[PDB]
DNA sequence: CAGTCATCACCAA
């Protein structure tokens, strides 16, 4: 909601062994729920000793590879597993399947606090990076440096105090540091828009998302067409099955302080657009916003349109 | 009351199915007890083993091996925003899986065969007039069946969770946190799994593929799902999980959601006699679809022109950013860019998409591209991209030549200003 | 007081994936630019050499199929014919806060546990377990089959705190045995650093490089990933090796499993070498679980007696109980 | 007591792949810079020279296919016309510890197996096995089709400790035969080195160099690649010869086959030459299997009698069982 | 005489 003044680039985050299932109906790149949980986990450890805030994340995703294998006679995939230790009788344990992938990621944060005028912003950049290099980005660890120990420091720059001409040179200087990536935004208006193509059939909604991430072909009145983006099904929050429980009610909870619901996933849509296609970089940022009483929990990116 | 033969085929069918279980050493009580209690005590076994299970729509057995907890049983509500729908706005053709005791899910088939043939699946618990005439039991037996058959759809145990569950935190707008414990949508994954098994294979989705194979097809829609992934639940035995067997077999099919740029090639722009000068176009493997789209979307007229006039406005950026990504993932992304072999022609590509100076950096290395006008790659780019936006005598003489060359001019205008600030 | 129904410990001693690269010995001081060992595919003709099943005893098929061949497709990773030295490089983050769980139900159980851990720390710090972590760094145990038959092994460890090096160690890993934690002042200066990182006090980030002279063009052994039920067509691929980008590699969990071979104190037969730290302390190659709860020295029994009942075990079992907290786990009711 | 359901034995006697180069005699002791024999693809006009099916034998096509030519594309390697000598160079590690499995399920069976192998070792070493491997190194068995009709063959073996060499042997590989195991005192000095490798007494790395005087421009025979699961059109390639980077080569498993042709102890025709060490003694290229399961001389009968039921075989079959354990494999039930 | 620990059949396209 609150537009930040300065954006914080976390330039290279080579992370290993992230989760790659992310919902019961998708696989591949992890959910942006992991990224906004990561930035509020930065908020509870750094942002109070700097008296700043950090709300939104610019998910860029330079590289991607998944620990998958192509079997014989199939065009599908399976996942490469770990070998778990034995049971107490010496026999072998069962198999729970955890997909796994390596990533390389850039990040764009948003500051809102009095520490930006109480400090140099280099203090904010150094402290946020040196603490975030001891955390887990999606489900896996954040790696230290290598041959790539030259892009290690950050950058940070405001947008309100300054001229209004060479800020194009400034944000396209920023774009020189995230140039091979594909940003990930929320494009859920097209899920509305592809019901009118099915309005001749029914006003149903659950099979509309399963129409866009594939190759639909009819014959000549072969029918291939340019898909209008890199449009992919992402998960987009939780919807309540069960009423809110008082913090001593549910057996085997993580906490004895917070209240608990039983929820399940809701599915949206995204696109892997290059950052050139959007003018202002503050459009990309992902935010948590969810109303508590009726149980709809959701994350999206505002300011995209 | 001609609906007791289902009870006959449930009792005597299983009793005759135990004909391969022949042990001539110690069956002298097992065979007699099986013949006796397989019929009469089968109602007792289906009463005592009718209370180990429950109906579900939020199972947790499919998220951990032995996570003994409480499974949900009600559908989620409607999401109040526009543009995102899931396991609550699904249709009224839902199917509740039956999680419970793995060695007790055989009486569930005899209890749920009443939704096959007749319409008396809702006659066993309530409306036992469809369970008095062909049941052939007394008041104690009819009451015991109507009591034991209510423990499926109702609650089985206490509402709880487990240590192997997820239970995420969510920040509230101006408050603390709620714990969100997500569940596995067994009903939704059954619906999408049956939906995709008729879309990847089946009658029409494969007969249209043979119609393509006979090269004579009229328009009819088939579907193709490339690069999925498979996940197994349970393992060698998936019947310990809820049903997962009717046509699931522990194989929920996962749709791909990958990033675009995670399967790249290698950057080889060396000092070659054509790998320096002939590499002024950006010959990549992912531009064939864009060239084919710009070709095959140029023949339609403006008789349906309320949608096709909003795609070439983004294609200039969608082809210029490809050259930007190539020149910034090959030159700077590669660790080297040497002098061109046959430098009288292989030097302009080393000027435009080239890295910084190196160990062969003499005096005149940071004094040519640091002061030379970096605006010569505009006309060559317009000639290259204007070869895929080809001119025609029926295109230049028509009113589409200016309306398709203005886009190439507006694309070539800004790329020189973008790439004229790296050195100069 | 009851045991907490949700316990979960974040791991410490977090390693990366190893990377393999080939070069020559005494050219190993300029080894920042050796080329990476790639995974090569090959197909293989062989013989039926398994116990055939007489369950379906056929006097026609199972005797002639002994005579007929067996065609398979595997992976392999070799050194080049002009390289005799294998280089393996990874990094190791040590975190600290080695007694604080990531999820606990009651804060009273948390208060009963955290002062027990601090009572363990103040009288005898993490130095005595950091010695045995620093040993398994110093002798190159993470080279699993790559040490077997190697002639000279050298392990280099660099403490990095900034852009560049702070402190550097050199070792001869074959002079340091796999069974005998004989401490010496070359690595007690490493053990104090790993202990001061496990406390939570100072920064620690190691860079571990291991050299192993093997032979010209020999076969090195990167990690093989479990692929359960792949290739129902018989034109399949049996062995599949693990590769990070254009390099042979070892999984991170295998390197961590090599680093936490600490347990010498197990009560079945202690004179057989240190095993990996596990609850119900077991070993998958041996096919057997040492440290069985009938002989009440596993992790659940000792943790409950030492937190809930204050029955302190011996110091040697306490090192095991703390090593399961550096290892981390997921516990329940 | 049963055998374990999982057994894995690592290979001992692990060779690399061999690479081919060419030159002339009297330069064979300055042969370090010979150029490699290269792989060349050629195209062949030939003749239909197979049997003809009578199941759809239409004489319009079948009687007319004979008269018309046959076009095939193959691969061939030759010596240069300047040179007359093949050179083959590979390395060989001898590991030791050849009775201890690397994966098991039982512990009692593991101790029974280790004390059985120690019973074998501490009354007779590996010397009968080591001199048979030294025979197969001393003649040039590993040159498979290349030595056939070769005029003179010389085999040089070097023992390597560092950059410098420690011990050197030279031989006449045509005086030593393929069916005898008659030796001299010079081969026993190699047999004791291999037997000190197999018993873990020392580190053994060997460099085996074989020269074969064949002829000017004659054809050499590298190993042929098994190309599996193609599904292609009319044979775009029908013979692909194995090479490494710009050098023709032999697979490591074919040299490994040639070194372990040790078995002269098989029942029917033990006077008719040694065969390789397999569990079921099968020679696949000759289409039969010595050591059937019916005559109780295969590995899965003798192993189970000798380890479990204390039924020690004859010594000549004990050599077969220990050779199968130097080999390796999956010997589980 | 009552908790608890290893085993035991129960299912299952």
């Amino acid at each position: 909601v609150t537009d930040p003044e300065a954006l914080l680039l976390l330039p290279r985050l080579s992370i290993q062994n992230a989760n790659a299932i992310s919902s019961p109906l998708t696989w591949g790149f992890p959910s942006p729920g992991a990224f906004t949980g990561f930035v509020h986990a930065l908020q509870r450890r750094v942002g109070i000793s700097l008296d700043i805030e950090l709300d939104g994340v610019g998910i860029v995703c330079h590289r991607f590879e998944a620990q998958i294998s192509q079997p014989a006679g199939k065009r599908t995939k399976v996942f490469n597993l770990t070998r778990n230790p034995l049971n107490r009788d010496g026999s072998t344990a069962a198999i729970v399947e955890e997909g796994r992938a390596h990533l390389e990621v850039s990040l764009l944060l948003g500051v809102h606090g009095d520490g930006l005028d109480d400090h140099p912003a280099q203090e904010i950049a150094r402290q946020v990076q040196e603490q975030a290099g001891a955390m887990r980005l999606a489900g896996g660890s954040i790696l230290p440096w290598c041959n790539e120990r030259f892009p290690a420091p950050n950058a940070e720059l405001l947008m309100l105090g300054g001229s209004d001409e060479q800020r194009r040179k400034n944000q396209r200087r920023l774009t020189r540091r995230l140039l091979p990536g594909f940003a990930l935004v929320s494009r859920e208006a097209l899920l509305q828009q592809h019901l009118e193509t099915l309005r001749t059939t029914l006003p149903e909604a659950t099979t509309l998302d399963a129409l866009l991430d594939l190759c639909r072909i009819n014959f000549e009145p072969w029918q291939v067409r340019d898909k209008p983006g890199w449009l992919v099904p992402i998960p987009a929050g939780y919807n309540a099955l069960s009423p809110l429980y008082l913090p001593g009610e549910v057996r085997n909870a993580r906490d004895r302080e917070t209240p608990l619901r039983f929820v399940e996933n809701l599915f949206g849509l995204g696109e892997w657009l290059s950052p050139h296609r959007v003018a202002a970089l503050s459009d990309l940022l992902w935010y948590h916003h969810a109303e508590p009483d009726k149980g709809l929990y959701r994350w999206s990116t505002p300011r995209f349109v | 009351q001609e609906l007791r033969q289902f009870i006959e085929s449930f009792i005597q069918e299983r009793l005759q199915g135990k004909l391969d279980k022949l042990q001539p050493d110690e069956d002298d009580k097992r065979q007699t007890l099986l013949a006796t209690h397989r019929r009469e005590a089968w109602l007792a076994d289906a009463a005592r083993r009718v209370g180990q299970l429950q109906l579900v729509t939020h199972t947790l057995k499919p998220i951990h091996p032995d996570a003994r907890g409480s499974n949900l049983h009600s559908l989620p509500q409607a999401p109040g925003q526009p543009g995102l729908a899931g396991s609550h706005e699904l249709g009224d053709r839902l199917v509740s899986d039956v999680v419970g005791n793995a060695a007790a899910l055989d009486v569930f088939k005899f209890l749920s065969l009443q939704y096959q043939g007749k319409n008396l699946l809702n006659w066993l618990t309530e409306d036992s007039a469809e369970a008095l005439q062909a049941l052939s039991d007394n008041a104690e037996q009819a009451r015991e069946w109507r009591q034991a058959f209510i423990g499926i759809t109702t609650v089985k145990g206490a509402p709880a969770s487990h240590s192997l569950a997820k239970q995420l935190y969510f920040p509230l707008p101006g408050s603390g946190y709620h714990l969100l414990a997500p569940l596995f949508p067994t009903s939704l994954v059954h619906h999408v799994h049956a939906l995709l098994r008729e879309a990847r294979f089946g009658d029409a989705a494969k007969a249209a593929r043979e119609a393509r194979s006979r090269q004579e097809s009229w328009p009819h829609g088939f579907s193709e799902y490339p690069n999925l992934a498979i996940q197994k639940f349970g393992g060698t035995k998936p019947q310990n999980i809820s049903q997962l067997n009717n046509e699931r077999r522990g194989e929920n099919w996962l749709l791909p959601s990958l990033p675009p740029n995670w399967q790249r090639q290698n950057v080889n722009a060396p000092m070659r006699h054509s790998s320096v000068f002939e590499h002024d176009f950006g010959r990549t493997p992912e531009v064939s679809r864009l060239t084919r789209t710009l070709q095959r979307f140029l023949a339609k007229t403006v008789h349906n022109n309320l949608a096709i006039r909003q795609r070439r406005a983004q294609l200039v950026a969608q082809i210029c950013d490809e050259a930007l990504q190539y020149a910034a993932r090959l030159r700077e992304l590669e660790p080297g860019w040497s002098a061109t072999p046959g430098c009288q022609l292989h030097d302009a590509e080393q000027l435009w998409l080239d890295p910084l100076r190196a160990q062969t950096d003499e005096t005149f290395l940071q004094r040519r591209l640091r002061g030379d006008w970096p605006a010569e790659v505009g006309n060559r780019f317009a000639n290259w991209l204007n070869r895929a936006v080809s001119s025609d005598s029926q295109i230049l003489g028509s009113p589409e030549a200016a309306q398709w060359s203005q886009e190439l001019s507006k694309e070539l205008t800004m790329f020189k200003e973008i790439l004229e600030d790296e050195r100069d | 007081l009851s045991t907490a129904s949700v316990l979960a410990f974040e791991r410490k001693l977090d390693p990366s994936d190893a990377l393999m690269s080939a070069g020559a010995w005494a050219q190993r001081d300029a080894s920042q630019e050796w080329p990476a060992v790639t995974v090569r595919e090959k197909s293989v003709r062989g013989t039926i050499s398994n116990r055939l099943k007489t369950k379906d005893r056929d006097p026609a098929k199972l005797d002639a199929s002994i005579q007929s061949p067996n065609l398979q497709t595997v992976d392999v990773a070799n050194l080049p014919s002009d390289a005799d030295t294998l280089k393996v490089r990874f990094t190791l983050r040590v975190l600290g806060g080695a007694g604080t769980p990531s999820a606990c139900n009651d804060a009273a159980y948390r208060d009963k546990l955290l002062q027990t851990v601090a009572t363990y720390v103040n009288d005898q710090g993490f130095a005595e377990l950091a010695r045995r972590y620093a040993h398994n760094l110093a002798n190159a145990r993470f080279l699993w089959r790559n040490r077997v038959g190697a002639e000279a092994v050298e392990v280099r460890i660099n403490h990095i705190r900034q852009g560049e090096v702070a402190r550097a160690w050199r070792f001869d890993a074959l002079a340091i045995g796999l069974r005998d934690f004989k401490a010496d002042a070359e690595l007690d200066a490493l053990a104090e650093l790993i202990a001061s990182g496990l406390s939570g006090s100072g920064h620690v980030l190691l860079e571990v490089v291991a050299f192993a002279r093997i032979g010209d063009g020999q076969e090195v052994f990167p990690s093989q990933e479990l692929i359960l039920d792949k290739g129902d067509k018989k034109g399949q691929k049996s062995k599949t090796l693990y590769s990070v980008r254009d390099a042979a590699a070892i999984h991170s969990q295998k390197i961590g499993n090599a680093l936490r071979t600490i347990d010498t104190w197990y009560p079945d037969e202690d004179g057989l070498g240190p095993i990996a730290v596990e609850p119900y302390g077991s070993v998958t190659s041996q096919g057997k679980a040492y440290r069985q709860p009938k002989q009440k020295l596993d992790f659940y029994t000792l943790l409950d007696n030492w937190v809930l009942r204050d029955e302190a075990p011996a110091v040697e079992q306490q090192h095991y109980v703390i090593a399961n907290l550096i290892r981390g786990g997921v516990f329940g009711e």
